[PDB]
Parts: C-alpha cells; sequence; structure tokens
C-alpha cells in the first residue's frame, strides 16, 4: 500500500498549480479520498474530501471557491487544483485515504489509514535570491566562531567548515523565516582558542537554487 | 466553529504511562480518531472511532470515551513513541460536513538526562554593519528537554519586535539546539549601550550580553 | 411484587435500550416509566407492542439467556460495527444490549442462516429488527448486495422482509427506519433467520411461563 504525491512547489501568490496523489497496490476505485495540510511547524488541518463514486465533495472554509478536488480511478490519482493561492497557503499538503467509506446516514465516520509522503507547496512573493554570508568573528579554551547566511531564497542551504576537513563541533542550525520572505540560518564551530592565530578557518555556503557559491574566511578582530 | 481542545505538551519517563486528552461537544458520538505524527514523517493512524486500533498498531494504544472527553493511553512508554498526536472527528452537526483537528500533543519521553544551555551570543558584524544591516545572533546548543524560552533585552527594557526564535531542534547527542536572531538597523545597534540574550532553561537562565562600545 | 422500571418503558427494557439499568424472575404487574424515545432510542415501529405488552404483564418465570453468542454465532459477519449516536451511553455511541446489529465483513454480504431450538421447558420470547436505510448509498455502505432480504420463519411465524430505503424525516438525527419484531417458541419448535442484509439479530432471548 502506498500513495505518491507530488506537482507542488514555489508559487507566487495569485498563482496555481495541480497537485497529485497517485495510488499502488490498493484498490483506489472503493476508497474514500482526503486532502490534509500542514503549516510549516503548525498543526494539521483538513482541506478537503470526496467519495469513491465522485459524488460528495466537501471543502474546508478557508478554501472554498479556490481549490477543487477531482479524481481519475482510471488513472489511481487523486487530485487538487489550487487557485488563487495565498501565503497562507503555505504549507506541507498530503493526500490520505480511509479505511472505511463514511456512512453518512448513519453517522460512521472512519479513520485516515494510508497517507502519502508529503509534497510542499510555498506560496511567497520572493524572487530566488543568493545568501550574504557574513562572518561570526570568535570572542576575544574552546573558542565560538561561525558563519551568518541572511537573505536568500528559498531553501535549502548547506554549509561545510574547511571545505570538509573540520566536522567536529561543527553544528548548523535550521533556517528562520523572516518578514521580508526570506531566510537566515547560522552555522558554528567550536575550536581550541589556541588555534585563532595560526589555522585558517573557512566556512563553504552553497544555495543550488541560486547557483551561488560563497567562501568566506572567519578570523578574529582586532 | 466547532472545537476540538487539546493539551500541547505532556511528559512521561520510560516505561510509565502517557494519557494524551481530546475535549469536544459530544466527541464520543462522532467518533475520535489518533494520529501519531513523529518529526520530518506523515501521520499515522494509532486509533478510529473511539477505541478501535488499527493493524499494526500495538496494543499499548487504547482509547476512552469520558463523555465530552476522549483520552488515548499508551503504556510501556518509549523513545519510539515520542512524537506528535492529533485527535479528530467529523462534524455535520456546525454546518456542511466539515473535519476538525485537535492543536496535537507533544509527548516527551525524557529519555535522557537533563543538560544546560550552552549559549553564545554574537554582536553584528562590521561587513554587516556596512551593508546597512544589523542582526544580533543567539545560538543555543547542548540542552534537555527540548523547552526554551528566550528574551531580548535593549538596554535593560524588554524588546520583542524583529526577533526570531526557531523551534528547538533534535542535535547528534540526542540534545537539543535552537538560535534567536535580533535584526535592528545600524543606528539602533549603535544608539543603545548593551543588548542581552537571556536563554532560560529549566528555572535557571542564562544571559549573554554584547555592545557596540566594544 | 410488580417491575418497576426506573427510566425506560417496556419497549425500552426488553430491548435492551443502553439508558435501562440494575433482576425479577416474577412479576404481576409490570410498572413503566415513560419516556420521550417511545423506547426505541433508534427511530422505528414496534409491530404487535401491544400485544407484547399484553403477555409480558404477568409472568411466573423468566430467564434471560444468550440465544446467539457474539463471539461465535456471526463469523462472516461483522457484529462490531453496529452503534449509533441515537442509542449512547458514557458519552460513546452504543446500542440495544439484547440485539446485534449486524454489517457486512469486508465487501460482502454473504448469505445468513441461522436457527435456534427452544430446549427450554417454556416459551422464548425471541426479538429481532429491520434496518432500512435512508439511502441506497447507505444500504451499500451496510449490506454491499442490493436486493437483500430477511426470512424468519418457526413453526407459527412465517415473513420475508424487504428494505424499504426511503427518506424520512430527521428522527434523533436519523432519517432511516428500524422496525422491531417479535414472536414466541414453543418448547419443541425452531426459529430460523435468513438474510443478506438489513438484519438486527437477536443476541438475548427470555425463556417465561406467564399467567392469566
Amino acid at each position: 500500500v502506498q500513495l505518491v504525491e507530488s506537482g507542488g512547489g514555489l508559487i507566487q501568490p495569485g498563482g496555481s498549480l495541480r497537485l497529485s496523489c497517485e495510488a499502488s497496490a490498493f484498490t483506489f476505485s472503493s476508497y474514500e479520498m482526503n486532502w490534509v495540510r500542514q503549516a510549516p511547524g503548525k498543526g494539521l488541518e483538513w482541506v478537503s474530501y470526496i467519495t469513491s463514486s465522485g459524488s460528495r465533495i466537501y471543502y474546508a472554509d478557508s478554501v472554498k471557491g479556490r481549490f477543487t478536488i477531482s479524481r481519475d480511478n482510471a488513472k489511481n490519482s487523486l487530485y487538487l487544483q489550487m487557485n488563487s493561492l495565498r501565503v497562507e497557503d503555505t504549507a506541507v499538503y498530503y493526500c490520505a485515504r480511509l479505511l472505511d467509506s463514511i456512512v453518512w446516514g448513519e453517522g460512521w465516520y472512519y479513520g485516515m489509514d494510508v497517507w502519502g509522503q508529503g509534497t510542499t507547496v510555498t506560496v511567497s512573493g520572493a524572487s530566488t535570491k543568493g545568501p550574504s554570508v557574513f562572518p561570526l568573528a570568535p570572542s576575544s579554551g574552546t573558542a565560538a566562531l561561525g558563519c551568518l547566511v541572511k537573505d536568500y531564497f528559498p531553501e535549502p542551504v548547506t554549509v561545510s567548515w574547511n571545505s570538509g576537513a573540520l566536522t567536529s563541533g561543527v553544528h548548523t542550525f535550521p533556517a528562520v523565516l523572516q518578514s521580508s520572505g526570506l531566510y537566515s540560518l547560522s552555522s558554528v564551530v567550536t575550536v581550541p582558542s589556541s588555534s585563532l592565530g595560526t589555522q585558517t578557518y573557512i566556512c563553504n555556503v552553497n544555495h543550488k537554487p541560486s547557483n551561488t557559491k560563497v567562501d568566506k574566511r572567519v578570523e578574529p578582530k582586532s | 466553529s466547532y472545537e476540538l481542545t487539546q493539551s500541547p505538551s505532556v511528559s512521561v519517563a520510560p516505561g510509565r504511562t502517557a494519557r494524551i486528552t481530546c475535549g469536544g461537544n459530544d466527541i464520543g458520538l462522532k467518533g475520535v480518531h489518533w494520529y501519531q505524527q513523529k518529526p520530518g514523517q506523515a501521520p499515522v493512524l494509532v486509533l478510529y472511532d473511539n477505541n478501535h486500533r488499527p493493524s499494526g498498531i500495538p496494543e499499548r494504544f487504547s482509547g476512552s470515551i469520558s463523555g465530552d472527553t476522549a483520552t488515548l493511553t499508551v503504556t510501556r512508554v518509549e523513545a519510539d513513541d515520542g512524537a506528535d498526536y492529533f485527535c479528530q472527528v467529523w462534524d455535520t452537526s456546525s454546518g456542511p460536513p466539515h473535519v476538525i483537528f485537535g492543536g496535537g500533543t507533544k509527548l516527551t519521553v525524557l529519555s535522557q538526562p537533563k543538560g544546560a544551555p550552552s549559549v553564545t551570543l554574537f554582536p553584528p558584524s562590521s561587513e554587516e554593519l556596512q551593508a546597512n544591516k544589523a542582526t544580533l545572533v543567539c545560538l543555543i546548543s547542548d540542552f534537555y528537554p527540548g523547552a526554551v524560552t528566550v528574551a531580548w533585552k535593549a538596554d535593560s527594557s524588554p524588546v520583542k519586535a524583529g526577533v526570531e526564535t526557531t523551534t528547538p531542534s533534535k542535535q547528534s547527542n540526542n540534545k537539543y539546539a535552537a538560535s534567536s536572531y535580533l535584526s535592528l538597523t545600524p543606528e539602533q545597534w549603535k544608539s543603545h549601550r548593551s543588548y542581552s540574550c537571556q536563554v532560560t532553561h529549566e528555572g535557571s537562565t542564562v544571559e549573554k550580553t554584547v555592545a557596540p562600545t566594544e | 411484587a410488580p417491575l418497576h422500571l426506573g427510566k425506560c418503558n417496556i419497549a425500552g427494557w426488553i430491548l435492551g435500550n443502553p439508558e435501562c439499568e440494575s433482576t425479577a424472575s416474577s412479576w404481576s404487574y409490570i410498572v413503566e416509566t415513560p419516556s420521550s424515545d417511545n423506547g426505541t432510542c433508534y427511530p422505528g415501529d414496534f409491530i404487535d407492542y401491544e400485544e407484547l405488552r399484553e403477555q409480558l404483564s404477568s409472568v411466573s418465570s423468566f430467564e434471560r439467556f444468550e440465544i446467539f453468542p457474539k463471539t461465535s454465532s456471526w463469523p462472516n459477519h461483522d457484529s462490531d460495527k453496529g452503534v449509533t449516536a441515537a442509542c449512547p451511553h458514557a458519552g460513546a455511541k452504543s446500542f440495544y444490549k439484547n440485539l446485534i446489529w449486524l454489517v457486512k465483513k469486508g465487501n460482502s454480504y454473504p448469505k445468513l442462516s441461522k436457527s435456534y431450538i427452544n430446549d427450554k421447558g417454556k416459551e422464548v420470547l425471541v426479538l429481532w429488527g429491520i434496518h432500512h436505510p435512508s439511502t441506497s448509498a447507505d444500504q451499500q455502505s451496510l449490506y454491499q448486495n442490493a436486493d437483500a432480504y430477511v426470512f424468519v420463519g418457526s413453526s407459527r411465524y412465517s415473513k420475508t422482509f424487504k428494505p424499504e430505503i426511503a427518506i424520512r424525516p430527521k428522527v434523533r438525527d436519523r432519517e432511516g427506519r428500524m422496525n422491531y419484531y417479535w414472536t414466541l417458541v414453543e418448547p419443541g419448535d425452531k426459529i430460523t433467520f435468513e438474510a443478506t442484509g438489513n438484519l438486527v439479530v437477536p443476541r438475548y432471548a427470555f425463556a417465561m411461563e406467564r399467567n392469566a
């Protein structure tokens, strides 16, 4: 049993995409399907639902008149046409099937049995921008120095130190989404305070969505 | 309009019993369904129709309906059980058929001795002050449980505008870490004497300080 | 001494409505406390209720026994889904404790055939029900077969019931209906239940001896 979803990505506000949810190893034509989203760190929210017959289609309030459910049982695939997308629509969108079909007249509801892996939809009015890498100088026997990777879009960014030689004490924090729609993160390595005036520390920042590669050298201050 | 009330956090020790509750008006008549979501993973159905346990779900998971309160019970709690748990009902008695979730209850398993946070505070760099931008970086690592609060201070006055804190994240050493950024203008960085990052974890607060006159 | 039903009528106590609580093996007459649902917490007509009241009024013996054990009499069907918000208990969904609402196991309601022979030394009162979905979509979700029927027969009773799929007024949140039937079994007789859907089988019967 498995549900494969895709079709997601980055959309500019007011835009549209179509998510798909393909089925394998079960008779997709007899199960009732669902779409459930999850904000970048928030909780679960039901988007919409459809019967196996394609007869009943219900939606949540916040997506009515903007999202449409469809399914082609002939292709074992469920669809979510998302029009007039907004910044608050940014979330991970899961498809899921109900254990047994809903018995409406008798009030019988069963849970959601199998879920998709997730497909991420970001609605941001931000052009893809390379990051500005600023040095976090060591304070004047284990010193702390790092790299501030500020104002990039979208995710992700990979940070390495000394081109890969220094991996002990290296620690790259998760990124934060600022008000301007741009991300920023930091990666700090803890080194002996003695190798400050000898060993050279250079962090390697790579942002593939912009083909930007920055190598900044982190030294103390005078 | 119908609302499923749910506690946000529950902490249990290895081997004990944890009870997650879900409150709602006539929750048992509707049928409450429970889901287990581990960090980065899809949800997992662990209980449907109040008491019914899906296949492959261990008998350690059970459910009861005490009127307007539903409870998910996990026995012999282990570290694998640590996850976010959501409850679910269907509602046809509040408008068109709509589905309602709970806020989710994070189950912390307390499978490691407590760890004090290692705080490092960086002032805005010269390069950054040269780009007409200012960011203070406050870096927290090696603490446990992963629950921490960060307050910034102007001089000795609380600042709450322009602060950006990440949710605690798991490290390799099974401890947690998080970062917090204070974005200012270069003038504000110079107009004050000393800024402060107060990081509070398990009652004991740590404070680091940076200043432009340095 | 009479029978003091606390908060149920006869139909509420005899069907096993979850609201009734707490052992009488003889009673002169019955004290029926009224209720709004008319005893039937699931909407439905009770066929020959006065006839059953009149013959429940004075009994000298009254044993309740499991005519069809829940855990062994229904192996090809699902005897665990049959609860409703119309008949609640302790906040959750429940059902009449003397009946079982059978529902298709998987996507098939294979033909049901179950017989009970009166081994007792007295008459046996048997209660069952016929369910009627509100839409044919509910019929297939409940019983898979659209051409369902129910046959109940003994030596003195015989009737074939057919599903009456109709959208009735919303009573107790339900626009389906559920009729209730009964009959007495003579001390040497056999009652049989045939069904391809819509049958709410008996779980508990009553062996009784009446007076006059």
